[PDB]
């Protein structure tokens, strides 16, 4: 449940600050969701981070 | 495998504390970087 | 390293494109290299923008554009 | 070869392990004390370093216009592939059934926390406005600003953060009933109190393991992808570029490689003494010294592998970038560096097939070394040589390193010698538990013959 | 055993019907065949160098899951010599036989001489740089060579293992195979790059990639770890699969299966980030043909029904630890793995999705069939599970 929340936090996350809030032209790269790739990354690593976080805690 | 805490008076006032306090926070951060200005 | 292009006036004067169509048919075998992009960019096709072109043939290297830079923005 | 020598008890191995820390402060060995001043002394070096790095600027290394990455990147990456061993050993040999982990995990796990910890700092400190670190990290402003995301160093931010926290909530997740023997004893009553309170009352039980074994085995589930993924986005900040050598496909898996071989050496490096100093011989057999070597050298051929293929793609391909690349690694003004890398990490490894040399003690040790000079060779070639010449020769220059990044790498050692003296002073080297776990299991495979 | 029978039966029936569809094809248009030949050669490969790889890998390292499948492992491999005869086909097209057998123009651009002679109407420059790599006679000296390490180290492995049933199996035959399979780890991993590198990269001469091979292993990998479950399920039944076998090693198979999904995902998603990242014209041109005329849906297939689905049906500790749930997956992702190397194949040809022909769908069938009849040949040759091993009492747990 948690790693899920994470991952779609992160990516949620990512979209909003980057292609909704501040709509900010870099390298010409994309504005929408054709912008997936340079997106996984911080997906991955927010599901892991609240997985690993939730293991711990649910076990103790 | 029932948790250790099962059958409890206490579990549901607990989890009912911790819910309250985080919508506490989460409210209080939110005007603070949001709507106070 | 294709850096700086230089071509005479005679053949300039058949063909402007001369310089270009060469080089090309030395490192791809074709007059025209088919660049292709996987990034989309911005289209700016109705608003102002700004470009700068520098002619080889005109500059003589005196470096006055340097000092000039170097006033201007501190 | 075992890898338990027999001989052992469950009160044995609480008691040997359990004597190195909970000895009186007055009679600690003076080994230790010599180790911990050295340590300390070039802490004090790091120390005087990072304040003139911070009253000058960053300015006062050897880095240039050409080469705006010198040596801090460098050391950077040299420090967090070094904690890629351990975390491989606390995780992937968990998943893996591996019975030589049990007797090691503990202190690679340590490794892997302080070389993080020591590899940290140089994000910050590279920075040139170090104090505005804080930007990187989303965080709410009034400018409603945020960072690019699409960036490799923002990736950096979130992979070192996530590694960081998942490592050390995992190590104290073990430690948890080694602290519950610690407390148990103690023998002062003050000395008690400070393990349980680390304990939580652990009172080992079933219904307590049944969930620990369980959550053991989903973090070391979720970390294996972390640390590859990890080592892969200090991998993908060159792939990105446009840069010549920097721009390789095989990049990230050759990185994670590079990295599980660069951490066996400082194991093999670090373990040896404290398996001789302490009577650790029974706990850490030969055999274990022999499998890890046979590891290093596995990920040490995948690195060979990686030059391999880089040397193929620049001999395969007509651009004249990737030609000029080939010709200033090999006869260009930094040719020491690719030299020094083909002899360090190719000829060293190649004795490490024959079993008698693994076997060796002495052999382990000299290669172990020479594999982590060639491991920082990799990376000086990796990024100096390519940075240096590219495609305008107009903006060629030569890196030149100062005295003063030497002087931070020399304290970032002291500061990882330092974290480790103190945690082996303090926190058991080897896991109490999972030893005499491994000799239950043992005793009971004899049973099944 | 009858239900193996069957097994090789239906692969003797679909590699028939595969050749004669490919037949017909051919006689309509002779570069038709030659091109759905070269993309079901590439397929086929993958179960035995996959078989080979994880039989010396196995060796290695000692596993429950390795002492398993060392029988049918060795039978895969040992298909390998039979495998090369197969390339010959392809030779033909590179060299010479071309203006016959009705081909217009060489199987290769590096073949047509035009291309790679100064003064040549084309006359690329950049194959003409790689000419004497890139040429007929020392591709196939050494893809020949190649074939001539795998057919070497197959056979002497399996040699030594029926040996190991005969005699001094303790601590002989066994540290002999593990030893060889270490020397041979590193040749099999460097052989394989290169003959992915001659057999696909140089369809296209222009573009270049370093983690291509690497990622070629991986697909290879998962084919044939699926390939093994779907065969485990039939010989489930098998006497000796009966009182040596427990739940271990099919949970074992089915986590190894979990592993390569993502990491053949985590190659694929390496690649992609830096060539879009590192916008360079030299690396563009292949993602941009993997992307246009409908074969960006091929692209979204992949990544919705090759990755996410089994990621998350083997999440599971139950669908691996069943044998039933295990198999179905194994067929799907053997499915997937078909329509990725298609991806990866057929765009450098068809250049339009709905230009694909029946004989590309053709030839990978009918060579697929081909190996599954001389792997269900070859497995019936010796008993499964050696009973002789110092690793059999890993399976006794
Ligand atoms: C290109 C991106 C790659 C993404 C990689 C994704 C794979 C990594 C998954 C983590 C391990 C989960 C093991 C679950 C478990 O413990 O399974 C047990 C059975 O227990 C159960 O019944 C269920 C347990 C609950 C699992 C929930 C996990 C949370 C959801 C994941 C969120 C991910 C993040 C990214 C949002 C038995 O199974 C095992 O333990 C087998 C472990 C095998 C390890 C797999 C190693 C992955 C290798 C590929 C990694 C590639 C790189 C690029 C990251
Ligand atoms: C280092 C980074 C990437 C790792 C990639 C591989 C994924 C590893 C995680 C999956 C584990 C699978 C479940 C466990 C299992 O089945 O293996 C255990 C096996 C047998 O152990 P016993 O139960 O019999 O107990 C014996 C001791 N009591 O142990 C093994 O022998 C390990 C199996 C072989 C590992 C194969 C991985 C090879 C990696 C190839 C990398 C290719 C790179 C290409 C660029
Ligand atoms: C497509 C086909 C597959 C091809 C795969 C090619 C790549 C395979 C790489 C495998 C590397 C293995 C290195 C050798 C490790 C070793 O020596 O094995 C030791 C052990 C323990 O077994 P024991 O006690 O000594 O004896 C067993 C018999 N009784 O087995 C292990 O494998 C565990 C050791 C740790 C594994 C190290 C390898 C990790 C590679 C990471 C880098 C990957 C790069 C992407
Ligand atoms: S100012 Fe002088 S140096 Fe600058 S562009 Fe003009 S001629 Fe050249």
């Amino acid at each position: 449940l948690f790693g899920l929340i994470g991952a779609a936090s992160g990516f949620i996350l990512q979209y909003i600050g980057n292609l909704v809030d501040y709509p900010l032209n870099v390298g010409g790269r994309p504005l929408d969701i054709t912008n997936w790739p340079a997106m996984i990354p911080i997906t991955f690593e927010s599901g892991i981070l609240l997985a690993s976080f939730a293991a711990a805690i649910g076990m103790i | 495998m029932q948790p250790e805490w099962s059958g409890d008076p206490e579990v549901k006032p607990v989890f009912l504390a911790v819910t309250l306090t985080g919508m506490v926070a989460f409210l209080l951060m939110v005007w603070l970087f949001a709507f106070y200005w | 390293r294709d850096i700086y292009r230089v071509g005479e006036f005679k053949k300039f004067k058949e063909d402007p494109k001369y310089i270009a169509k060469e080089v090309y048919q030395e490192e791809y075998g074709r007059e025209t290299p088919n660049y292709q992009s996987l990034q989309p960019g911005d289209d700016y096709t109705g608003r102002n923008a700004w470009g700068m072109t520098i002619n080889l043939n005109a500059c003589i290297g005196c470096n006055a554009c340097v000092v000039a830079c170097q006033a201007e923005n501190n | 070869e075992a890898y338990l020598l027999p001989g052992e008890t469950y009160t044995s191995i609480s008691a040997k392990i359990g004597d190195v820390p909970l000895t009186p402060p007055l009679k600690t060995p003076k080994g230790w004390l010599a180790g911990f001043s050295v340590a300390f002394f070039m802490l004090m070096i790091f120390f005087v370093s990072v304040t003139w790095l911070f009253i000058r600027g960053v300015g006062i290394w050897g880095i240039n216009i050409p080469v705006g990455w010198g040596m801090d990147i460098i050391n950077f990456v040299w420090w967090i592939g070094i904690g890629h061993a351990g975390t491989l050993i606390s995780a992937i040999l968990l998943l893996l059934n591996q019975g030589w982990r049990n007797s090691i995990n503990r202190f690679a796990e340590a490794m892997t926390l302080f070389a993080v910890a020591c590899a940290g700092l140089y994000p910050i400190l590279h920075l040139g406005r170090p104090w505005l670190f804080y930007w990187l990290i989303p965080y709410p402003n009034t400018h409603g600003m945020w960072p690019q995301f699409r960036s490799a160093l923002a990736w950096d931010v979130f992979a070192i953060s996530t590694y960081a926290t998942v490592s050390l909530v995992f190590w104290l997740v073990g430690l948890i009933p080694d602290f519950a023997t610690l407390r148990d004893r103690a023998k002062n009553i003050w000395v008690k109190r400070l393990y349980g309170i680390a304990a939580l009352g652990w009172r080992g039980s079933a219904r307590h393991w049944h969930r620990y074994e369980m959550a053991s085995i989903l973090l070391a589930g979720l970390s294996t992808p972390l640390v590859v993924s990890v080592h892969s986005i200090i991998s993908l900040d060159f792939a990105i570029s446009q840069v010549p050598g920097w721009q390789v496909t095989v990049f990230p898996p050759y990185f994670v490689a590079g990295a599980v071989f660069a951490g066996f050496a400082m194991v093999l490096l670090l373990m040896i003494p404290v398996r001789t100093f302490y009577g650790f011989e029974n706990y850490i057999t030969l055999h274990h010294l022999d499998v890890m070597a046979k590891v290093m050298l596995t990920t040490g051929m995948i690195v060979v592998y990686g030059y391999f293929m880089e040397v193929f793609a620049s001999l395969y391909s007509g651009n004249e970038f990737e030609e000029y690349l080939l010709y200033n690694r090999l006869f260009g003004p930094s040719s020491w560096a690719y030299w020094g890398l083909l002899f360090c990490n190719a000829v060293a490894i190649q004795p490490l097939w024959f079993k008698k040399v693994r076997q060796n003690i002495p052999a382990l040790l000299i290669i172990s070394l020479i594999v982590s000079v060639g491991m920082w060779l990799e990376r000086y070639v990796i990024i100096v040589i390519s940075l240096e010449r590219d495609f305008l020769p107009s903006s060629w220059d030569i890196y030149i390193p100062t005295i003063w990044d030497w002087s931070l790498y020399i304290g970032t050692f002291g500061l990882f010698f330092t974290l480790l003296f103190l945690f082996i002073r303090v926190l058991p080297m080897i896991n109490i538990f999972e030893m005499r776990l491994f000799l239950y299991q043992e005793t009971e495979k004899a049973k099944q013959r | 055993i009858p239900q193996l029978g069957q097994v090789q039966m239906l692969g003797l029936a679909a590699a028939v019907i595969g050749i004669g569809v490919l037949a017909a094809g051919y006689f309509l248009s002779p570069t038709s065949f030659f091109e759905s030949y070269i993309y079901g050669y590439y397929v086929a490969m993958t179960i035995p160098l996959g078989c080979l790889g994880f039989l010396m890998v196995q060796h290695l390292t000692g596993g429950a899951w390795g002492v398993t499948v060392r029988r049918m492992l060795e039978a895969g491999a040992a298909t390998l010599p039979i495998m090369g005869l197969l390339f010959i086909p392809i030779a033909l097209g590179y060299f010479d036989t071309y203006k016959a057998l009705g081909l217009e123009h060489p199987l290769y651009e590096w073949a047509n001489p035009e291309v790679v002679t100064p003064g040549g109407a084309e006359f690329d420059p950049i194959i003409a740089h790689k000419v004497p790599w890139l040429s007929p006679l020392w591709v196939t000296a050494r893809i020949a060579i190649f074939f001539i390490i795998w057919s070497a180290l197959a056979l002497t492995l399996r040699a030594w293992s029926r040996q190991q049933d005969a005699g001094g199996d303790a601590k002989k035959l066994a540290t002999r195979m593990r030893r060889l399979s270490g020397i041979g780890v590193a040749l099999f991993v460097i052989t394989v790059t290169f003959f992915s590198f001659d057999v696909a990269m140089s369809l296209d001469p222009h573009w270049f990639s370093t983690i291509y091979g690497a990622h070629y292993m991986a697909n290879a990998g998962l084919m044939t770890l699926a390939f093994l479950a779907l065969m485990m399920s039939r010989v489930r039944d098998a006497a000796l699969f009966r009182e040596y076998v427990s739940v271990k090693p099919i949970h074992d198979i089915g986590k190894l299966i979990f592993a390569f999904t993502v990491l053949w995902t985590y190659m694929s998603y390496g690649q992609l980030v830096i060539i879009w990242s590192g916008d360079v014209a030299e690396f563009t041109p292949w993602y941009v043909h993997r992307t246009q005329h409908g074969w960006v849906f091929v692209a979204l297939a992949l990544m919705l029904f090759a990755f996410a689905l089994p990621f998350f049906v083997l999440l599971f500790r139950g669908t691996k630890r069943n044998l039933n749930t295990l198999a179905t997956i194994a067929g799907w992702i053997v499915v997937m793995r078909f329509v990725d190397m298609a991806w990866i194949i057929l765009p450098e040809f068809r250049e339009h999705l709905w230009d694909i022909a029946i004989t590309d769908v053709a030839a990978p069938i009918g060579l697929i069939g081909l190996v599954i009849a001389l792997f269900a040949a070859n497995v019936q040759q010796a008993p499964l599970l050696p009973l002789r091993d110092p690793n059999m009492e890993q399976l006794q747990n």
